[PDB]
């Protein structure tokens, strides 16, 4: 597992294609906040 | 995803890794800072090819430098995109190898190697899915010359399933900057034919000629060069890097353009190129494409391509266009000069298409080419080769750090049977 | 094979030996002179004040 | 309601623990004057006086006036409270016997009283921390004494050494091993868990990590304080796994005899690398336990491993923490004793580390220290006592210490005691 | 404030102690009518280390110069900064030594100690926690080395805990005075091994070849030799006197320079000195410093280091720099000089550290040690001092005033003693 990685911030779009692109891809439209919000 | 990184050694390889960043950096709306400022969504679809992601969103090559001497990284550091580049990745020697190869892969570089090692290795396991390794350097330098290939050497035991491609600036006798060549490059030649899964050679005469004829500017120089350099590599990779009709990766290319599995060095060509004065008449077609792709001086190395017969022919197009044309077009160029065409091999041209041309031009070529047009440079530097060695002469700065004659006397040998095997396949018929 | 402390000396200007270090040392000692000068410590210049 | 009571004795205890304290109230917002901006997570190191300033739970000795005195004089000189500065008359001079049999009385009792006036006040007192140098007359022997006093006073409290003791090669004083075998015995059953600080691994990984060719005792003090943060974040700051200060005391000490320990921290990294690196978790936990990235110089591969604490800090996720810790264990150059299955302890904080202006450590969103107990640590005593016995065989400078009032044979049952526990941790490392 | 006291006797004594007295004014800021105008406030808080404070403003030396004769105090007095000493301190005979230790320690030195001693007991006492005692003065002399060792005798069994620091003008054989110096030098340097915690060396002619050697001064006088002793002498106490890292005081000193008891002679030494020319065209750094302080011709003693083994040796760096780099120069150069250091104590370097450099300079280091060659010094003085007993010259002027030859005998006996063991230590292997 070596995820998030080469996928940093980045709001709306299509992504960069590594990864769960596809996955946190749905999940940022539906909601703000594709991963982890910050603390 | 398929990814692959960028390793440079010498001061050659190190020009050519100058602009041919910034070529990349700009086609990919990237700023000297590492802020993507692009416009396309395209442009960021595939950044992984080239760059990796750190803290804060910025962007960073995953090419390691290296040399025997500081002083070029320290000027490179200061010019344009010189800031993208990681400061971690700078290997540089303290000595400096002085175009001797013994030195440069022996004495000093049995030495250097463990840091430079280490880091690509860091690369390597650092990236998720690794395609293969390319090279930039020159045949003429020492240092180059002889760590270059010595990384060769070592990367490819450690990754015998993974491609490989090397970048050889080979020295031409008319513009001689050196009087080594012919020594240095005939070593690092024997022990780059039998580990190097592609080698394409540029000739700098034939960039100038190239620069001189066709572009028609009075003042030539190394930046136009290197920009000339960096446009026909990264034809190479955007069908990698973007969606197209018809993709086909290095493996693909591998895979349809080597027939036996040392039959690997290339000629490259890009098209189109106009003067500045002229741009505005000429139209842009696939047909005029076609022949300005096909043409002898338009190759970047300086063997006649109607002085032998194509082994084989690739030609990636970007931009958009009907194939059907591509299609017609290639079959015209192949059976109007089947005269230089091999003919128990028909049918020997890839063809591949990209969608995304390059930013200022609605169409681009790039052609590579394996041919029996090689076998004179080979020929030539033998010559020059065994007239240093029948006398003996500049022979013992070699043999004093470790070597001896019969390293030289094999290594022309090999060429020399490279030589003959080559040619053997040029008469042979069906 | 130049030599110190020979005997009979004469003064730095002529080089018989260590004249340098001597005619340093006397640029020196007027050099703070100067500066005694520029900073209005002078016993002298307090002497014709009074 | 929960806070600690800290301890600074020695010029190397005070040189530390003003930097400490410039950390601590630079991140609690507490500017030098002593008030906050306005523009409860402090009690842990500061206490209202009532209506605005604040005043931090320490006290620092020295036998030298002029540490103190230029404390005084320093920026934080309305910070602290002008009589719990407390100061001699004259320098121990690398003499454990003057430190520990001539002047220490005349001191030590004020000092206990500080100490119990400020207990008082406070309500939730969790322990002592103690910043000494061993390889000093007076630090050693005031540190010592005061162990020694507060057993007896307070008893069950948890107390925390972090002691600088003497690097292997290079070190200052020729008379340091005397006190040092002095003092390690005298803290041996007083101190629950002892911290290895030497100088020489300090200068080793700011030299290769930092670039800096010019290192002084600023650097190493600012190291240390981010060590000492970093591991009491969470008593002040939310986290998914809160840990508390009586948590080592239960999961890092197998045996009453071995509770010395050594750490190490990471990232360390400046600023002008820091934008073209990854900093992901997996690669700052493996980067700890590296063997030159021990704060101690010591090899780790020489010995087991007996416990491993682990404290992150910013935005850690234990998917990922897990994760590091699998491939830790599945590596193979460390090695754990068969008798300890289960040897971490992690805890998480939601702090991010704080960096102060001017320092050579970057602005840093994820960071981890960690504390170690290994068996390989019998190395250092073994030398320490090499370098005593060479010449002590010859009796050299036992006539400083007999003439103070120091009688001759606690060289021996110190030698014995070392002896016996340097036999107690290679026994322990038998398998089962 | 841990403050010492000053006491000088006889000539040399005072003229070291009034050129010693200019300088500690100088680097505090003092003029000669007493009156603070330094910069700094760094230079008040420690002001009553060395200097007591009185009515109008004014700061006064607690030192007290004593002699048999008043035209050396007269000469003092009207020298430059002589108004800064009380009168009172002025203690004076009106017959004279005539370089006799007798008369100087038995018939008039007796009746005039009492004077003395009650001033340096009143002064004593004045203090709030005196640290120490420091002495100045030759053993070549009658007056010095006769009055010098008593006064000693006598603190000393006044005051048992406090340490005793004694700055000794031995006789030099090459560069000689007076036919009779080694007798009264015997007989004074019999009674420092009871009484002195430390002696430090000086030699005259080591003074000489340091100045006509390294400063390359063309016609030196006594100024140049009082002025490097007061330097030397000068740079120990700074770490009491001014803040830094590592602060170290004399007791320090004496724990960590003292193996046994009766091994408390020392010899010292300064550094950067440098000749009128290099003094810009040089840079000063540690590793400079480091290299030249271990230098043999560096030495003020004319004992030569090289020809024995160290016991302890300690080095005081003034100026601000960085500990890690210290530390490094100390380890590297006990390392490359192992035959020079005694094997069976480890780490026997003391390195100490203060934050404020010298009038003019940046950067200064002040070395004390303790070597096994010192030793040739006493050989050469009980050789002299043998050679002229054997024949009985000259001993009827000591005779005659209560003296015998069996004193001297346990004197040179004593003398044999001390040389035997240690020089016995030379050759101890574990
Ligand atoms: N890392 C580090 N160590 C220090 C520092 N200051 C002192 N030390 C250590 O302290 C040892 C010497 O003792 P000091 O701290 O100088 O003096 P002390 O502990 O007060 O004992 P005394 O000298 O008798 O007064 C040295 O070997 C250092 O290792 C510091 O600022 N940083
Ligand atoms: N394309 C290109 N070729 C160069 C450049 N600089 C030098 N060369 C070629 O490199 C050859 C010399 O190589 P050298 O500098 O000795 O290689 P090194 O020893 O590895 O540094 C010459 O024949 C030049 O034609 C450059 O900036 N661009
Ligand atoms: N360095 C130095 N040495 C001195 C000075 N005055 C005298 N001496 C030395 O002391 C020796 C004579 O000592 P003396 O005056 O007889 O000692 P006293 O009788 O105790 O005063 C000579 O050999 C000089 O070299 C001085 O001002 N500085
Ligand atoms: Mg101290």
């Amino acid at each position: 597992t070596t995820l998030e990685s080469y996928n940093k911030q980045l709001q709306k779009g299509q992504g960069t294609l590594i990864g769960n692109w596809w996955e946190e891809r749905e999940l940022r439209d539906v909601t703000g906040i594709g991963r982890s919000a910050h603390n | 995803m398929r990814e692959i990184v960028h390793i440079q050694g010498g001061q050659c390889g190190n020009q050519i890794g100058a602009k041919f960043w910034e070529v990349i950096s700009d086609e990919h709306g990237i700023d000297p800072t590492g802020t993507y400022h692009g416009d396309s969504d395209l442009q960021l679809e595939r950044i992984n090819v080239y760059y990796n992601e750190a803290t804060g969103g910025r962007y960073v090559p995953r090419a390691i430098l290296m040399d025997l001497e500081p002083g070029t990284m320290d000027s490179v550091r200061a010019g344009p995109f010189g800031q993208l580049f990681r400061p971690d990745n700078f290997v540089f020697g303290q000595t400096g190898a002085g175009n001797n190869w013994a030195k440069g892969h022996y004495t000093e570089g049995a030495e250097l190697i463990d840091s430079v090692l280490d880091v690509v290795r860091k690369e390597a396991e650092g990236c998720d899915c690794l395609q293969g390794f390319q090279i930039t350097h020159s045949l003429g330098g020492g240092t180059g010359s002889g760590m270059g290939t010595l990384l060769i050497s070592k990367v490819r035991e450690e990754y015998p399933d993974r491609i490989m491609e090397t970048f050889s600036v080979v020295p031409s006798p008319k513009v001689s900057d050196t009087v080594v060549e012919p020594y240095n490059a005939t070593l690092s030649v024997h022990q780059l034919v039998e580990n190097a899964d592609e080698c394409m050679v540029i000739d700098n005469e034939a960039l100038y000629d190239i620069c001189f004829r066709t572009l028609k500017l009075t003042t030539p120089t190394y930046g136009d060069l290197n920009h000339l350099v960096s446009a026909a590599m990264s034809g190479v990779t955007c069908c990698l890097r973007f969606p197209g009709q018809l993709n086909s990766d290095l493996r693909k290319l591998a895979v349809n353009l080597i027939p036996f599995p040392r039959l690997h060095f290339f000629m490259i060509g890009f098209a189109p190129l106009t003067s500045r004065g002229s741009q505005q008449y000429r139209a842009l077609t696939v047909p005029e494409l076609t022949q300005q792709m096909f043409d002898a001086k338009n190759m970047m190395c300086a063997a006649d391509p109607r002085h032998g017969r194509y082994l084989t022919a690739s030609a990636l197009f970007r931009g958009r266009m009907s194939t059907k044309e591509v299609d017609e077009q290639m079959l015209n160029v192949q059976n109007k000069n089947s005269s230089y065409f091999v003919e128990w091999i028909p049918n020997n041209i890839k063809s591949s298409i990209c969608d995304i041309p390059p930013k200022g031009l609605k169409m681009a070529v790039t052609f590579v080419g394996n041919s029996t047009a090689i076998q004179e440079m080979f020929k030539r530097v033998a010559e020059q080769f065994t007239a240093m060695f029948r006398r003996k002469a500049f022979l013992h700065w070699y043999t004093g750090e470790g070597m001896d004659e019969m390293e030289f006397t094999e290594a022309e040998s090999n060429m020399n049977d490279l030589v003959s095997e080559y040619q053997q396949y040029q008469d042979a018929t069906a | 094979m130049h030599n110190y402390n020979v005997d009979r000396k004469y003064q730095y200007n002529c080089r018989i030996g260590n004249w340098s270090e001597e005619w340093e040392l006397d640029e020196y000692k007027m050099k703070e002179y100067l500066k005694n000068k520029e900073k209005q410590k002078l016993v002298s210049t307090d002497k014709e004040d009074r | 309601m929960r806070e600690v009571i800290s301890i600074h004795v020695g010029q190397g205890g005070i040189q530390v623990g003003n930097a400490c304290w410039e950390l601590f109230c630079l991140e609690h917002g507490i500017q030098p004057d002593g008030q906050m901006p306005s523009d409860d997570a402090f009690n842990t190191f500061f206490s209202e006086t009532g209506a605005g300033k604040h005043v931090p739970r320490a006290v620092f000795l020295d036998l030298e006036p002029t540490v103190i005195d230029e404390v005084r004089t320093g920026t934080y000189r309305q910070l602290f409270h002008p009589e719990q500065l407390i100061s001699g008359k004259e320098d121990a001079a690398n003499n454990f016997a003057r430190g520990h049999y001539t002047i220490g009385k005349e001191i030590v009792d004020l000092c206990l009283d500080r100490i119990r006036k400020l207990a008082d006040n406070c309500t939730g007192l969790q322990g002592f921390l103690v910043f000494n140098s061993v390889g000093g007359g007076t630090g050693s022997g005031l540190g010592s004494l005061l162990l020694e006093r507060l057993s007896v006073d307070y008893g069950k409290k948890s107390k925390l050494g972090f002691t600088i003791y003497p690097s292997p090669q290079v070190s200052t004083a020729v008379v340091e091993p005397y006190n040092s075998i002095l003092s390690t015995h005298s803290l041996l059953e007083h101190t629950d868990v002892a911290v290895m600080l030497d100088n020489e691994a300090i200068y080793d990984i700011c030299r290769r990590n930092l670039d800096i060719e010019r290192p002084t005792y600023t650097n190493l003090n600012r190291l240390i304080a981010q060590v000492i943060s970093s591991l009491t974040a969470s008593l002040r700051f939310d986290g998914a796994l809160n840990v508390d200060i009586t948590e080592f005391q239960t999961n890092l000490v197998p045996y009453p005899r071995i509770h010395f320990m050594l750490s190490s921290y990471a990232p360390i990294i400046s600023a002008e690398k820091a934008y073209h690196e990854q900093l992901s978790v997996a690669e700052i936990t493996n980067s700890a336990f590296e063997p030159a990235n021990m704060m101690a110089k010591c090899d780790p591969r020489h010995g087991k491993y007996m416990a491993c604490s682990m404290m992150y800090r910013g935005d850690v996720v234990p998917k990922d923490v897990n994760a590091s810790i699998a491939t830790i264990k599945t590596k193979r150059t460390i090695q754990f004793v068969d008798w300890c299955p289960t040897g971490f302890k992690v805890g998480i904080n939601y702090q991010p580390p704080t960096v102060v202006p001017g320092g050579d450590l970057a602005k840093v969103m994820r960071a981890v220290c960690m504390i170690s107990n290994s068996t390989a640590i019998a190395e250092v005593f073994s030398r320490l006592d090499h370098k005593f016995d060479l010449m002590y065989a010859k009796r050299a400078f036992v006539h400083w210490y007999v003439g103070e009032g120091m009688e001759e044979g606690e060289f021996s049952e110190a030698r014995e005691d070392l002896a016996a526990l340097e036999k107690d941790y290679e026994e322990v490392g038998i398998e089962t």
